[PDB]
């Protein structure tokens, strides 16, 4: 308004002058963040003194005027100073004053309506209180503790993000007049959006803190802290008040934040599709990757994609490494053997090929790395470290605090390091059968005898044995292990050492992009193996839920509800752009057109012909309703559609529409077949399986311009098209161009009209086209 | 969206002065507080406002050919002696889904004389103990609740 | 005599149990009440019983 006016005022004042001109002309505008550097540049070196040096004055305090003026603050309001009219040197535009200040706008100042937003600024926070309060303390007790050093998370945050896909959510919430060009992120996560832009919008803010908050709300805080007892998020953010190095402040907090129930939902889908890839023989690769792609899964309220929850976890998991390699995700340098961890300190090597007789005479050839290394090692509640040398277990320490994984650990990391002479001859008991090739695909021998330790415990005790065995040396007694995993004995293994107090985990922050093979075997630059399918539990059953299997393979339903579903998805995929499509029609209120589609001519069959004209009645009506008017909504018309193929006819409608295989829809209530809420108006639920609705055109519901960014596009710059707002983009007709400002600093031209395919296929296909 | 575009949408260059008819259901509107109304509206006989977050009647212009409205969805609670400072020719009403406690809050609507229907369900004064009697000796002028009629008698469609 | 009293300390974190023939020994530390009640019987007491 007359603000507006004064803002070109200063405008045209500013280019006036030969300078401003020069630097607003010049370059682009990327330069502004440079500029606001060099402008106000101060700093201090001990500003508690200056603060106490500053307080002691009368104005320490700098403050606006006019805010002052309008909200009618007084000077000298009982002989006590507040503020007197002078000009700060640097602002220009703002007037000393005093503390007390503070306090009398605190407390006879301007009062707002309302103040409750502040609770969803600052949710993370409330948060910690809630949970603290939940909480049921107990008895203290004293004693020394095993605090382990490690990374880990201390804030704990749902749907756990990177920056890039925060930077443009910070935008589509607060400042979205000014926001970029729409990226994969938002179209597919929409329901994300429209709830945090529910709660801050049409309200008073202050928008930069909001951005900073959200930030906090998407981070999850990773610390390298001593730790003890489980770990999980809740506990890490108040740790210092539940144990130290000699006391510990027992207390019950496993019932909060339902965090590790998500982790290990997922690992086990991963290890599921991981497992069916693995049924195939030559193309597990795509396979896997169409089974991923092909599924989804619920976090809270919202419906995320699993690639894109996988590319934001750290499980460092045998399953999880697998799929993350597959999508081309780089991870961490972190290694797996069975259940067991590993982490390579230092060292080298390289393969070397040796050979072992199975039974009599039966070479087999089994590799080991022929160097020095050192690796520290971590099973259930046990730690160790040690170092392998050409074939050899060298040296181990442990720091753990249980005979029986002490004893497991020893055996894996022997195993891992090809120490004993079964590796130079196996035992009688192993077959060529137990050898490999369930169906085909080998097996190392390195995994064999994991299996066969695994399968008995008497296995074990002969490995165990396998290594040397001698007198406990005096002194020593202390340091030794029996057979049993005993912390002292008379007779000890060789070349052993135990201890109490659990060994510091290492540390990197380093990443690498590995690949995979035929056989789901990941290799790192090297001829090392960093996971497999061998290392995971061999099968189990589960029921997912909220879970979305949109694949053939990956599905339970008979031929009816996935012909209901698929004629559905046909259904939706005529909700694009272009004439004879249902939008285009709607504009035209042009009702009767959608009643001859092909795609309900295909799902006619599926209708329970004895009533097929009473239902096509009712639903020609609804339609006609919503398509006069201009108030319908998209989530109706899809549902009731396919009975309109049919000619209308008499009869008492009693309120359901069914199917040819007994299962119904509701003209307005949700129910098993059909569902669907308006948080989340992008999703359709059928049968549980999920169908995502493209973005073209808005009803009464969708408030924004949100709804229709998959309907347009970018095309060639053409000057004639006019220049509109983001608001009139609604009242363009499909397949016209407009021009359009976007962001920042940035002009382009637009034209509605979407492009159905996505770069995963248009590539892949021509590259197979390559090596042949 | 906001009452304010989508008033300005329905308003397709028509003057708020020939129309007979609006409707303004899941919008929202700030404070709970009509924005974008005013005395122009003169021929308008009907009016819908539905799940908009409202929660009183202040704004609302003076509307006398208006003879229906509805309310439902809302959180209104107390103000409904407007009705006759700005709506006295009305005839029918609807309120289900809003904030209603007592029948002292009902009582204003005697002196809507023209009125014939009403509509309250969900509410809390349904809950009480011969409600429909009692309103009906409070509103005699009234014929149909809910769409009943003294004795049960169904409503016809329109 | 019934089931002896029992002691706890003021956040309820840890809790006693002791019988009756034992309340003799701890008296100083039940409420008043609780003590007055139990004193003047305290003669006709012979282990855990009241004659």
């Amino acid at each position: 308004m007359s603000l507006l006016l004064t803002i070109a005022k200063e405008y045209k004042r500013l280019c006036q002058d030969a300078k401003a001109a020069q630097m607003m002309t010049v370059g682009t505008v990327s330069n502004y963040t440079t500029f606001k550097k060099w402008t106000t540049s101060r700093k201090e070196k001990n500003p508690s003194l200056r603060m106490r040096w500053a307080m002691s004055s009368k104005f320490p305090i700098i403050a606006n005027k006019r805010m002052l003026e309008e909200a009618q603050i007084p000077k000298e309001h009982n002989n006590v100073a507040l503020w007197e009219d002078t000009e700060d040197v640097s602002k220009r535009d703002h007037v000393l004053a005093s503390a007390s200040c503070i306090n009398y706008w605190n407390f006879c100042g301007p009062c707002v309506n309302n103040s409750e937003v502040i609770k969803e600024v600052y949710k993370s926070r409330f948060g910690r209180l809630e949970r603290r309060k939940e909480i049921m303390w107990k008895e203290l007790r004293f004693t020394l503790v095993d605090r382990q050093r490690r990374r880990v998370d201390t804030q704990p945050v749902e749907q756990r993000l990177r920056t890039g896909e925060i930077k443009d959510l910070q935008m589509w919430t607060l400042f979205e007049d000014e926001a970029p060009l729409a990226s994969k992120f938002i179209l597919d996560n929409y329901g994300l959006v429209k709830e945090m832009r529910s709660k801050f919008a049409n309200k008073p803010l202050n928008k930069e803190v909001v951005a900073h908050m959200l930030e906090k709300q998407f981070n999850p805080e990773s610390r390298f802290l001593p730790v003890f007892g489980a770990i999980r998020p809740e506990r890490m953010e108040l740790i210092h008040a539940l144990g130290g190095e000699t006391w510990i402040q027992e207390a019950n907090t496993a019932g909060i934040s339902n965090v590790d129930q998500r982790k290990n939902d997922i690992r086990a889908v991963c290890r599921k599709v991981c497992l069916a890839a693995n049924a195939s023989i030559m193309n597990a690769k795509s396979k896997l990757v169409e089974y991923i792609k092909s599924t989804s899964m619920r976090i809270g309220e919202t419906e995320r994609k699993l690639e894109e929850l996988i590319l934001e976890t750290d499980d460092v998991s045998p399953e999880v490494t697998l799929c993350k390699s597959a999508l081309g995700g780089q991870l961490g340098k972190t290694l797996s053997f069975g259940p067991m961890l590993l982490k390579k300190i230092s060292g080298s090597g390289v393969k070397v090929k040796d050979t072992v007789y199975i039974q009599g005479v039966r070479a087999v050839q089994f590799e080991y790395w022929s160097e020095q290394e050192e690796f520290y090692g971590e099973y259930k509640s046990a730690t160790a470290l040690f170092s392998r040398k050409e074939r050899s277990l060298e040296w181990i320490t442990i720091g753990g605090g249980i005979n029986e994984d002490r004893k497991r650990l020893l055996a894996m990391c022997m195993i891992f390091c090809r120490d004993g002479d079964y590796f130079k001859d196996a035992p009688a008991t192993i077959t060529m059968a137990d050898l490999s090739t369930k169906l085909g695909r080998e097996i190392p021998y390195q995994y064999v005898m994991m299996n066969w330790i695994q399968k008995s415990e008497d296995n074990l005790e002969a490995l165990l044995y396998s290594r040397g065995i001698v007198e406990t040396n005096p002194g020593k007694m202390g340091s030794s292990m029996g057979i049993d995993g005993s912390k002292r004995a008379i007779k000890s293994l060789r070349a052993v050492t135990i201890q109490s107090g659990k060994i510091d985990m290492p540390e990197s922050k380093e990443k690498i992009h590995l690949e995979l093979s035929d056989n789901l075997e990941a290799f790192d630059s090297s001829g090392r193996i960093v996971a497999t399918i061998l290392d995971l539990p061999s099968d189990k059953k589960v029921t997912f839920q909220d879970v979305s299997f949109q694949h053939p393979d990956l599905a339970v339903l008979r031929d009816e509800k996935t012909a209901i579903t698929k004629g559905y998805e046909a259904l939706i995929k005529r909700l694009g752009t272009g004439d004879n499509d249902i939008p285009s029609l709607i504009a035209k209120k042009d009702y009767l057109s959608l009643y001859n589609l092909p795609e309900v001519k295909l799902m006619a069959p599926l209708i329970r012909p004895n009533r097929k004209g009473v239902y096509s009645r009712v639903a020609r009506k609804l339609v006609s309703t919503q398509v006069t008017t201009g108030h319908y909504s998209l989530h109706e018309l899809i549902k009731v559609l396919p009975f309109t193929y049919f000619a209308p006819k008499q009869g008492m409608f009693e309120g359901r529409l069914f199917f040819s295989n007994d299962s119904f829809v509701e003209p307005g209530v949700n129910n098993n077949v059909f569902s669907w809420s308006k948080a989340d108006s992008s999703k359709i639920y059928c049968h549980g399986i999920a169908i995502r609705v493209p973005l073209v055109v808005g009803d009464e519901h969708m408030d924004t311009s949100l709804a229709l960014l998959e309907g347009f596009s970018v095309c060639e710059n053409d000057p004639r098209a006019p220049m509109v707002t983001r608001q009139d983009l609604i009242d363009v007709g499909f397949g016209q161009k407009v021009r359009l400002f976007v962001g920042q600093g940035s002009v382009r031209t637009f034209k509605r009209t979407a492009s159905q395919r996505a770069a995963s296929s248009d590539v892949n296909k021509n590259v197979k086209k390559i090596k042949m | 969206m906001d009452m304010k575009k989508r008033i300005h949408l329905e308003l397709r260059n028509r003057t708020p002065s020939d129309v007979k008819e609006l409707v303004l259901d899941n919008c929202r509107s700030y404070e709970g507080k009509i924005e974008g109304l005013t005395d122009e509206f003169e021929e308008l006989e009907f009016l819908s406002t539905i799940n908009v977050g409202l929660a009183s009647v202040a704004n609302l212009p003076k509307l006398n050919k208006l003879k229906k409205l509805e309310l439902s969805d809302n959180r209104v609670s107390g103000g409904l002696e407007v009705l006759a400072e700005k709506c006295p020719n009305l005839t029918h009403l609807n309120l289900s889904g809003n904030k209603i406690k007592d029948l002292g809050t009902i009582e204003p609507l005697k002196k809507l004389e023209n009125l014939k229907s009403l509509d309250l369900f969900n509410c809390e004064v349904t809950n009480l103990n011969d409600y429909r009697e009692n309103v009906f000796k409070l509103l005699p002028q009234l014929t149909y609740l809910d769409g009943y009629d003294r004795d049960d008698k169904e409503a016809p469609d329109s | 005599l019934g089931q002896g009293i029992r002691l706890s300390n003021k956040r309820k974190t840890k809790e006693v149990i002791i019988k009756a023939e034992k309340m003799g020994k701890y008296k100083n530390l039940m409420r008043e009440e609780y003590k007055n009640l139990f004193e003047p019987l305290e003669k006709y007491i012979q282990k855990d019983v009241c004659f």
